[PDB]
């Protein structure tokens, strides 16, 4: 499960860091969060799909 | 151990949301279309709610629309000219670090009000003929309150703390990791404030909106020589943000940038979207019609 | 957009009003292969 | 949801070319307003804020939403046919 | 219940206001206004809670809105930081921190129509526009008016690109309500306190802007009440003042 | 519940019709339109079900209602033999049978008002009055005008004997629905598919007629708007052609 | 068995097709056409399945075959693009898919002779031949007529590079049969849905042509009948369409 386009996965000898500071370290991208809530319906009573909103 | 740590390093795909397989719903009571704008969210009705769909197992990647992605690019953030030849013989350059230089970058970062990244710095550099002798340069830090230099050869570049980075034009280009380095807990492209306490009565407010939590010192370039070198050498600087937490997302800038600093545009507003003749044209020919119903 | 039946309103109300559009993804919608925007545009490389 | 600039017409300018114009008809099935439905194109789509983060990706998928509110009095009461023509057809003449 | 009731009130210290029309209340970011925690408190100096007396509604401008009317604006803590216990808690002390409840009152008939985008803008750069002619025109930096325009708020005078480049169809992205004259009279936004610092300036620095903005204009029928008034009341919620000094106004 | 709730939503295929006063749905004789069972089935080819295709909501015909207006009527499948992929798979097949959705959509202000009766009349055979003078005058057989309408729909010339000789009084006998301006503006009726065939010609036979007669008249008042709209919108519920040919138009 | 038997039947839908000299049926890839699984399928939009009125074998072309005749070819769906409700379902929807059983029918006496290769090539992009002359002569780019001939189909002017710069002896690389007068009368190629889409435009993509090309020509002694016709029958199966609108005829 990559973006190889094929069947494999070899070895996977990366995101080293060679130095003392972490901050020197490869972009950190190992991890993906999709939380649009607190956007899309930031209000206090949650409406539900079915109902008409305001009654 | 850590080599099962190794194994799961590979950029797993995350999917997109799949659709459910839906008939039709002829009943009252039920309403998924009508919604309220007004409240202030979202429309929370789904394709399945609306129109008959067939179950779809979706297997696109979602991966890519991250701000780790999204900003993990290098961009053009500088340009300084190390002018040595003709009225300009100074043969060093004092560049006030600031990311706001260049349309493409600056309105990538301005998507958010506040950021937190590590950053990548490469300077690419080389001649007006873009040829890179064996010429030796010094790309000094200098952060704010370090004494900038005032001459090629002054105290300053002796560098006991002060990081510097010596390469010659004729190598690859230098790369340094820089940390988070700011006062506040995030950078922060739009300060609405003045970072003095005043009344703020001149005729030109330059103050409004500079908050120095983002002013991070200079990058001081010289040519590491005894005299004039008669030749101008373009260090063009490239960041590539990392590490990137970002927060509060605003609308994409529509106007053109006039100034570095200041959110500031011509009086003439260019219109976020391109005209059309009437409101009820559309560019697109399309088929011939089998029934002219 | 097509008049399913007419806009009526009684006497003394206005007979012309707007309707806003907002524009929006579903969940099932992604994007692909990161590219620099048509959108703006400076003079030139060096510029403010 | 953002406004989509659907009313980007020559003379409309600021904030009224973020308004569709509705009104009473003295003919039945008029063609009320329309817009192409493909984020990337220049036209009402650019307003919005996933037309502007469509611009900075080449592809992109799923399913599109647009919300209509509408702002007469309380009094004006309607109904409107809001059709989306897949893409092989040109912008349909009749409401049939 | 799955549905927000239209009937609804807000009781915060002495003040309530209730309103028959509410189309639910946006609490911005899905995130209530609370005290600062001791993890990311960083300055030593005990800080004085006056609960009550600063935590209530302030109903500080009221606007008349016309059917030309492009849009006014207001910046917290700007507006309050010279009314009432909270001006004055806000001029004696140095760090300042605190959400506040917005509530934005426009009644009109069933016969009057128009839509009010009423939007919280986190750090509102108010740019200013320079004049086609020059490329440094004067008006390139706006004037302290147009930053702080205080208790009285300022008028947009391009309201398409929010007075700072960004364009208002966007400008959903933000915290924002609308007011239909068609369905509701009052738009109600809790913002909790968001900056990159714990504790900021009330005088110096301005955590948000509060824009309403006329998108549909205000169009009735002659014989209805030409005056319809937009009115701003602000609740600042646990507010937290700290660094006590001698008192100073902006 | 116990009451049937004023908002309602009706999507069939990739049509969705909202209506926010729908006085309850008329499902006729309480039976659901459903495919013809086993046991029923005559014919021995393989029915096709076009599904989504021929169900969905078809919006054929607007009427403009005056204060003098008689009433319309339509037949079914008659209305839609000529529109979409239903009309090619009823012109292209022998054997035909379906139940449909009506949806009537006619709205007008709180300061108009009238009455239409909403009926679907099974096996609805249009008479001719003929002249009191000839006793068989010409206008004793009607044309085809008057049988088949098509999509346009018949205006009636005596909406009183429904133009059939029957009282429009005894006319709510059949499945039927008001459209009282005052309370509501939708009429739905679900109807199965009632014949005593189990397929028929959709071409040949008309197994209902769609009436729509203004009982109490339009009236306003000067000012409010004059053309108020009545639409006829048709869904095709459990289509099933059968006899596959060259495609026949009526 | 181990053996292929002679005498064959092949039934889709209301249609048949007897053949006592079938030289066995080639399906195409080893795979059987099927509707497009949840997870290959990308739109959203449930999909029409017409079955038996869709998938049947439609007779569209006879061509008669002479000594020196050359070849013809048709592009599929594009040969049934206005044919029977296959035809009105194509134009009627955007999205399309479907295999296909081919069956060329070329019956000859024991006293005549030839070979024809029948082939169904994938993506049959037809060529332009350039007269040596000009490098960018006019017919550099093949017009409409010749890319999709339709139900009458387009005679070859170069079978030899089978009007695509491709020899014809490596055609036998795609699903082929030969009737040989000598053996057989009749080919047959089940073909499964081969594109890299889920669903294509039936109008504007040609998934494949199919193509009869005369290898060894047709010899016959005086007294024989000169007459030799060539029929093309096709059967759609498991058609799906998908994403209805207006009707579109190419
Ligand atoms: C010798 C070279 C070493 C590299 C040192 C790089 C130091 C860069 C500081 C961090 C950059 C991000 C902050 C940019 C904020 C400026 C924006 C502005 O206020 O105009
Ligand atoms: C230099 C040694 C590096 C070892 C890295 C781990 C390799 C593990 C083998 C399997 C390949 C990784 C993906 C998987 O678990 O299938």
């Amino acid at each position: 499960t990559g973006n190889i386009a094929t069947e494999g996965s070899t070895i996977n000898f990366t995101n080293i860091n060679y130095y003392k500071d972490s901050y020197a370290a490869s972009a950190s991208r190992q991890d993906f969060t999709q939380d649009p809530t607190k956007f899309t319906s930031p209000v206090l009573d949650a409406i539900k799909e079915a109902a008409a909103p305001l009654q | 151990n850590a080599v099962s740590t190794l194994a799961d390093t590979t950029i797993s795909r995350v999917t997109a949301a799949n659709t459910a397989a839906s008939s039709h719903s002829l009943g009252t009571g039920r309403v998924p279309a009508l919604q309220a704008a007004e409240t202030g969210a979202s429309s929370n009705a789904s394709d399945e709610n609306l129109i008959e769909t067939r179950c779809v197992m979706n297997r696109n990647g979602v991966n890519e629309a991250s701000v780790e992605h999204f900003y993990s690019r290098a961009g053009l953030v500088g340009v300084v000219e190390v002018k040595d030849s003709g009225t300009s013989q100074d043969g060093y350059t004092v560049w006030p670090i600031d990311v706001m230089g260049f349309v493409q970058q600056r309105r990538k970062l301005e998507l958010s009000t506040y950021m937190r990244f590590d950053a990548e710095f490469t300077f690419v550099s080389n001649l007006n003929d873009s040829t890179t002798p064996g010429m030796l340069l010094q790309y000094m830090y200098v952060p704010p309150g370090a004494p900038k230099p005032d001459g090629r050869k002054s105290y300053q570049w002796q560098t006991a703390t002060n990081p510097s980075i010596f390469a010659k034009l004729s190598d690859p280009p230098p790369q340094v990791s820089v940390p988070f380095m700011s006062p506040a807990s995030a950078y922060q492209w739009f300060y609405d404030g003045y970072p003095t306490f005043g009344e703020h009565k001149q005729a030109t407010n330059l103050q409004y909106g500079q908050c120095p939590n983002n002013m991070m010192g200079h990058f001081a370039i010289r040519t590491v020589s005894e005299s004039t070198t008669g030749k101008n050498v373009h260090v063009r600087v490239y960041m590539r943000i990392k590490h990137v937490r970002a927060w509060v997302p605003r609308p994409f800038r529509s106007q053109a940038y006039m100034v570095k600093n200041y959110p500031t545009y011509s009086q003439t507003i260019s219109n976020t979207a391109a005209d059309r003749a009437s409101i009820t044209t559309t560019d697109y020919e399309g088929g011939v019609p089998a029934n002219p119903f | 957009i097509w008049y399913q039946t007419n806009f009526v309103v009684p006497p003394d109300t206005p007979s012309e009003a707007n309707i806003i559009a907002l524009g929006a993804a579903q969940e099932n919608f992604t994007l692909k292969l990161c590219k620099d925007t048509d959108e703006i545009r400076q003079t030139a490389e060096y510029q403010n | 949801e953002t406004i989509l600039e659907v009313n980007n017409t020559t003379g409309t300018t600021g904030v009224n070319r973020l308004l569709i114009p509705v009104r009473a008809q003295n003919n039945v099935d008029q063609l009320c307003a329309s817009f192409q439905v493909d984020p990337g194109r220049n036209g009402p789509w650019q307003s919005t804020m996933v037309g502007q983060i469509c611009r900075y990706y080449t592809q992109w998928s799923g399913s599109l939403k647009v919300t209509f509110m509408f702002t007469g009095s309380f009094m004006a009461t309607g109904k409107m046919l809001i059709a989306y023509t897949p893409p092989g057809s040109a912008q349909p003449t009749t409401r049939e | 219940c799955g549905y927000s009731d239209r009937v609804a009130q807000l009781t915060v210290g002495n003040s309530t206001i209730t309103t028959q029309e509410a189309a639910n209340i946006v609490l911005s970011y899905g995130e209530w206004p609370g005290y600062c925690p001791s993890t990311d408190a960083t300055a030593v100096d005990k800080p004085t809670r006056p609960d009550v007396s600063v935590n209530r509604f302030y109903t500080l401008s009221t606007k008349s809105w016309k059917t030309e009317s492009t849009g006014w604006y207001w910046k917290f803590p700007d507006v309050l930081n010279d009314t009432g216990v909270f001006g004055q808690n806000a001029q004696f002390h140095y760090l300042y921190r605190s959400g506040f409840c917005m509530h934005v009152q426009c009644n009109a008939s069933k016969f009057h129509q128009g839509a009010l985008l009423v939007v919280v803008i986190p750090e509102f750069v108010v740019a200013a526009s320079s004049p086609a002619t020059k490329p440094n025109g004067q008006g390139l930096y706006p004037d302290f008016a147009h930053t702080n325009p205080g208790k009285e708020g300022q008028v947009f005078r391009d309201p398409y690109v929010l007075d700072a480049g960004i364009p208002l169809s966007q400008a959903l992205v933000f915290p924002h309500q609308w007011i239909n004259l068609r369905t509701n009279n009052c738009a109600t936004i809790i913002m909790p306190y968001v900056n990159a610092l714990p504790f900021d300036s009330a005088l110096n620095h301005s955590n948000f802007g509060l824009a309403v903005i006329p998108i549909s204009p205000l169009k009735y029928c002659n014989g209805a009440t030409t005056e319809v008034p937009i009115t701003l009341t602000i609740a600042p919620l646990n507010s937290e003042f700290s660094g006590l000094r001698q008192a100073i106004k902006q």
